RNA sequence: GCGCACCACCGGCCCGUCUCGCCCGCCGCGCCGGGGAGGUGGAGCACGAGCGCACGUGUUAGGACCCGAAAGAUGGUGAACU
RNA sequence: GGUAUAGGGGCGAAAGACUAAUCGAACCAUCUAGUAGCUGGUUCCCUCCGAAGUUUCCCUCAGGAUAGCUGGCGCUCUCGCACACGCAGUUUUAUCCGGUAAAGCGAAUGAUUAGAGGUCUUGGGGCCGAAACGAUCUCAACCUAUUCUCAAACUUUAAAUGGGUAAGAAGCCCGGCUCGCUGGCGUGAGCCGGGCGUGGAAUGGAGUGCCUAGUGGGCCACUUUUGGUAAGCAGAACUGGCG
RNA sequence: UGCCAGGUGGGGAGUUUGACUGGGGCGGUACACCUGUCAAACGGUAACGCAGGUGUCCUAAGGCGAGCUCAGGGAGGACAGAAACCUCCCGUGGAGCAGAAGGGCAAAAGCUCGCUUGAUCUUGAUUUUCAGUACGAAUACAGACCGUGAAAGCGGGGCCUCACGAUCCUUCUGACCUUUUGGGUUUUAAGCAGGAGGUGUCAGAAAAGUUACCACAGGGAUAACUGGCUUGUGGCGGCCAAGCGUUCAUAGCGACGUCGCUUUUUGAUCCUUCGAUGUCGGCUCUUCCUAUCAUUGUGAAGCAGAAUUCACCAAGCGUUGGAUU
RNA sequence: GUCUACGGCCAUACCACCCUGAACGCGCCCGAUCUCGUCUGAUCUCGGAAGCUAAGCAGGGUCGGGCCUGGUUAGUACUUGGAUGGGAGACCGCCUGGGAAUACCGGGUGCUGUAGGCUU
């Protein structure tokens, strides 16, 4: 008889990826063999971004990558993203990039290209850096969903900006008892 | 009953809505029964535009 | 059940002390609160206004707002499932310096004192506190007398 | 059909299962709840901050220079 | 409760405090058409009886007193409505009491 | 040292509203239009992430997991018993 | 035997009687699979985690919503990869809070027993007296020093147990800027630059976000305790169990 | 006659007839609030627990500044005495502060004066119940107009703990406010913001009874039996001994007190039973208990005999026939 | 040694009675034209310095009361945690720790900040 809760002794993060699809399977072996090999953390942390989920990779615009590339010292280094490369049309002037991702839009890999840089794979990264020196790792906006926007407080709580469900917006679909003070009270 | 957040709905279904139920499985044999009529239509005007005026 | 008076079951926490009533002493009034200052709250009856709720009476917490003869003072207080740092307006009669903090305080400068000095001696000296060890053994002298004897006294009915 | 009125037997073991938790202090607590002139002289103070700064670049470099030639005066 | 016929205070129109003129405030006629009443002749019309409740509960035995301030400035004229806790005795100029006398 | 994502805070911007104010323009100089500073209200911006399909769970409208009333309404049949 | 009266109708020397074995509203078909917060039932195995009968609101009390208890899915980090941040139904060292147990009423309020000294004060019966504070006691409410017994809605005192904080990097020590705030000079706050790291004991890896079923009749026991003569009675607090 | 309008209209139709509750009804509100205790020295904590109170009142009983000290007691002064007014002294508040109670207050927060309406207009933040949602109440601020005082300051109602109310609708107040739809002007109307008209079942339905002619879904969550715990009450038995007994407490009794037993009385509880356990009596029949009426064997006398009662082993055998109900 | 003005802690500072005060100072005290307010220059306000410690005030004394601080009461009352401890119960003892309050008996009877005087 010993007294020791069991409650939290089973760890909930992923193992394996979800998806059935084998070019992902295969680069999760080979970085399982990387990270399990190599004592670089930049494979653990690729290994885990790859068993992620497609909420937890959101794509990575052109001009945050370019912005975040834009910062001094990280000069002639290559891109390493596991999620994917989305074309931004909002800007004019795109560098010259050494890009990895599992994904790369048209429009994105064409402006890509046409300024010079480089689009490569993971299992190209691989064989170039194995250890992944010389690399910048970054990834797209986690809380840019807008299931984020109806989390938190509660909406008609004192001091909340919590979007409620709504199904449609509008003048008397909701604004009325309980967000006006003329009409009873207001949070 | 509402259980924590989920949106106010109002659906149309109080009539006998089961009485008046439309099926689309005519849509194939309307379509093709369109064609062949257009198609008798553009022949008997043999010269004249299929389309019309 | 019991009502919800605001001031219910005050009837000796927010009252005088014996022979204590009567005119406010002005020491209390003049005793500057800065930010970040440790204080814990005592209500007094003679002072109506800037009461503060029989919930927060013993508590103490920390300064974060000052005004012309209040101070605002975020406290801790457990709600039956957790503790909630909340923020409350208290006037300065319920309100003086706690003496928890300047012994923390007085330790850390005689520390610093400690570390600046024997440091060029060479020698490191105990700065962490430690627990009350083993009495020291020692010698107990017996000088000449014998040790007195002490028999348990015959019970008596006194009542 | 009476029944029981109210009681607080079992909520300890309810609160504690999940581990009561002080509430997270966080650095730079938030400024809700100041009195409004203090708000706005602060607001006035950071806003006026860029304006002379070169003063403050110079005092600085000086004061760098003063330890350097502090530090070789030492070794 | 008593309060006097003239009362000095705020006015919002001015930005000033001025004498204003006390009278009680008291209900208006419906006006036989607003929305609501049109609304509600149109409902009650037809057959079916009545169609909207008719409270018969009462127990409250008075009303909140409100006081209508006009400002007795010229070209200014503006009324404000003040509401004072609930009594059932109410005048305007109440015989100021003559505290200090013999009562008989 | 450059510092992803994210968190906390301090600033900035957009719309409504309140207070104090100084100026700008004209096709029509007016009960014209525009701008500032300081608080506040918004499901906002602040270099994006949605769309479509499929699967699971949870809440509903429907007969609604299955069986169960005392009732109500519409239209017809009975004085071969009494 | 023929004929007439048909269902909110008929008929009734009146029983709510009869109206095809049904009548305080007949039978047949349909609306209709009417509604039920109420009973009953609800179909294979193994593995893992694992409850509540509690707060608030509801014409709410055999029911719901809402917090609480539970599960699942994750994510952000640290590391027995010689090299640890942070948190605790714990204790220790400091520093605050209380008015219960106890005790007191020779201290306040209230209750209350009896003797000594008081025309303190006045008054009733009385006795020696026309009367007399002239002698003697007595009963009245009071006093002067004592004395017996009490208070959940009394208290000068006053525990054990218990409840907040502090035991450092988000801390200290300097230099300089900003302020439509406050000020005689000053404050006070906010911005930048520089220097100093095991801050009591022992144990734990932590933090954070979404959905989420069931529950919302409880009961018993040590201890404290309310009503009741008492109850395997009714009702509370802490902890532990059955459920 | 046809169509409108007003009255009448249980002849007829639809519907309603709250909740808590030591079963329900009746009785009360423990249904919305406040004070002390319960409550076990943070806080919070139940009962149809205890003692009470509230739906008001105040142009001053709100806000400032000044001046005094109250209740009570003693000593005195023409009428004048226990209480009329004046003087002196003692006086920690034993008075007063509107109310119920608690806390607090002495050159006040009480009394008397002088001036006023901070009981004014407007953004936010926080506290009480709390889900940490509203309402009410309150707390520190800030921006204008003020009041008062020489000034420091104080005041946006009452010294504090309570005295009150959502949606919809109506009504009033305000802007040189928006719309009033093809455009323009004018009435009207609809909006924006702030008050009021009220829901006392007080987070807020518009609501009378009876059914013994009754029905349905349930409930032993809930009553009327027995049976269970308890014994207040009923019944029965002891302990001490003031007295009755002509004398003498105990032959026979026994007050004032106190300790017990039984469930053959009525009570309290709701534990089993509401998909049903056939009730009050009487008749018939068996068995069991002793707290013994009689018989057998004995102890005691206010036992001379007879008779009588007290007590012991003791339930073997007996404890009847009728008028009334 | 001490006083005055403004104070801090608010009886070790209060209350009752008695004794002593050199100098400065604090007051008593002398009057009501001006300032001011009363039924009364009683209070307040103003104008002064003929007398005084009479009083306030300061110091000291009471086998003084009170107040503050100790011993006793007492390891008593009470109390956290424990037992298949006792007892019919009422209650009590023990183990492990903490630990009171009356009566009674001792000690003491204000320290101190700023500025300005006197004893030169
Ligand atoms: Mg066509
Ligand atoms: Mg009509
Ligand atoms: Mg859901
Ligand atoms: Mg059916
Ligand atoms: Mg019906
Ligand atoms: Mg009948
Ligand atoms: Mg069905
Ligand atoms: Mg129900
Ligand atoms: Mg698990
Ligand atoms: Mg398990
Ligand atoms: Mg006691
Ligand atoms: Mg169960
Ligand atoms: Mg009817
Ligand atoms: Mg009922
Ligand atoms: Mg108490
Ligand atoms: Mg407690
Ligand atoms: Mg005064
Ligand atoms: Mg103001
Ligand atoms: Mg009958
Ligand atoms: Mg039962
Ligand atoms: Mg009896
Ligand atoms: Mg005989
Ligand atoms: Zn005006």
């Amino acid at each position: 008889g010993v007294d020791i809760r069991h409650n939290k002794d089973r760890k909930v993060r992923r193992k394996e990826p979800k998806s059935q699809d084998i070019y992902l399977r295969l680069l999760v072996k080979l970085y399982r063999f990387l990270a399990r090999r190599t004592n670089s953390t930049f494979n653990q942390v690729v290994l885990k971004r790859l068993f992620m989920s497609r909420t937890n990779r959101p794509p990575l615009s052109l001009s945050r990558m370019i912005r975040k590339m834009k910062l001094p010292g990280r000069e002639g280094k290559t891109a390493v993203v596991v999620g994917t490369i989305t074309d931004d049309v909002r800007v004019q002037e795109v560098p010259k990039l050494k890009v990895c991702a599992l994904r790369v839009s048209s429009r994105a890999r064409s402006r890509i290209l046409k300024a010079g840089g480089k689009i490569l794979t993971f299992d190209q990264l691989a064989l170039d850096s194995p250890k992944g020196c010389g690399t910048v790792l970054l990834s797209g906006p986690r809380k840019g969903r807008e299931v984020y926007r109806h989390f938190g407080k509660a909406p008609g709580t004192p001091h909340s900006h919590t979007k409620p469900y709504v199904r449609s917006k509008g003048r008397k679909f909701e604004r009325a008892r309980g967000r006006r003070a003329s009409r009873g009270y207001k949070n | 009953a509402p259980s924590r957040n989920g949106m106010i709905l109002k659906p149309h279904f109080h009539k006998d809505w089961q009485r008046r139920v439309a099926t689309w499985f005519n849509q194939p044999a309307r379509k093709i029964r369109r064609r062949k009529a257009r198609q008798a239509r553009a022949r008997r005007i043999a010269p004249r535009p299929a389309s019309g005026p | 059940t019991n009502t919800k008076g605001k001031r219910r079951g005050t009837r000796y926490m927010f009252s005088r002390p014996f022979r204590k009533h009567g005119v406010v002493p002005l020491a209390t009034y003049m005793r500057i609160y800065k930010k970040g200052d440790i204080v814990d709250i005592k209500g007094m009856g003679t002072v109506q206004k800037g009461m503060p709720h029989k919930c927060y009476h013993g508590k103490t917490g920390r300064v974060y707002n000052v005004t012309q003869h209040a101070v605002g003072i975020v406290v801790n207080k457990q709600v039956k499932g957790k503790i909630l740092a909340k923020r409350i307006n208290v006037r300065i009669e319920h309100i003086k310096h706690s003496k928890s903090r300047d012994s923390f305080l007085k330790r850390v400068k005689e520390n610093d004192q400690k570390k600046k000095e024997a440091k060029e001696k060479g020698t490191w000296v105990q700065l962490k506190r430690q627990p009350a060890p083993p009495r020291e053994a020692h010698f107990v002298r017996t000088n000449g007398k014998e040790p007195e004897l002490l028999e348990p006294i015959p019970y008596e009915f006194m009542a | 059909a009476k029944s029981k009125n109210h009681t607080t037997h079992n909520q300890s073991r309810k609160w504690h299962r999940n581990g009561i938790k002080k509430p997270r202090s966080q650095r730079y607590e938030s400024l809700k709840g100041v009195d409004p002139k203090f708000l706005r002289n602060m607001r006035f103070a950071k806003k006026h901050n860029k304006k002379g700064l070169k003063k403050m670049q110079a005092n600085n470099a000086k004061a760098m220079a003063a330890r350097a030639e502090a530090i070789k005066a030492l070794v | 409760v008593n309060v006097p016929k003239t009362r000095r205070t705020f006015c919002k129109k001015c930005g000033k405090h001025q004498p204003h003129k006390v009278t009680q405030y008291k209900k208006g006629k419906d006006s036989l058409y607003a929305q609501g009443k049109r609304r509600y002749d149109r409902k009650q019309s037809g057959y079916g009886g009545q169609t909207k409740p008719i409270f018969r509960k009462k127990a409250k035995t008075t009303k909140k007193i409100v006081l209508r301030l006009e400002c007795v400035e010229p070209n200014c004229r503006s009324k404000r409505m003040l509401a004072i806790k609930r009594c059932k005795h109410f005048e305007l100029g109440g015989d100021k009491k003559r505290k200090g006398q013999v009562i008989q």
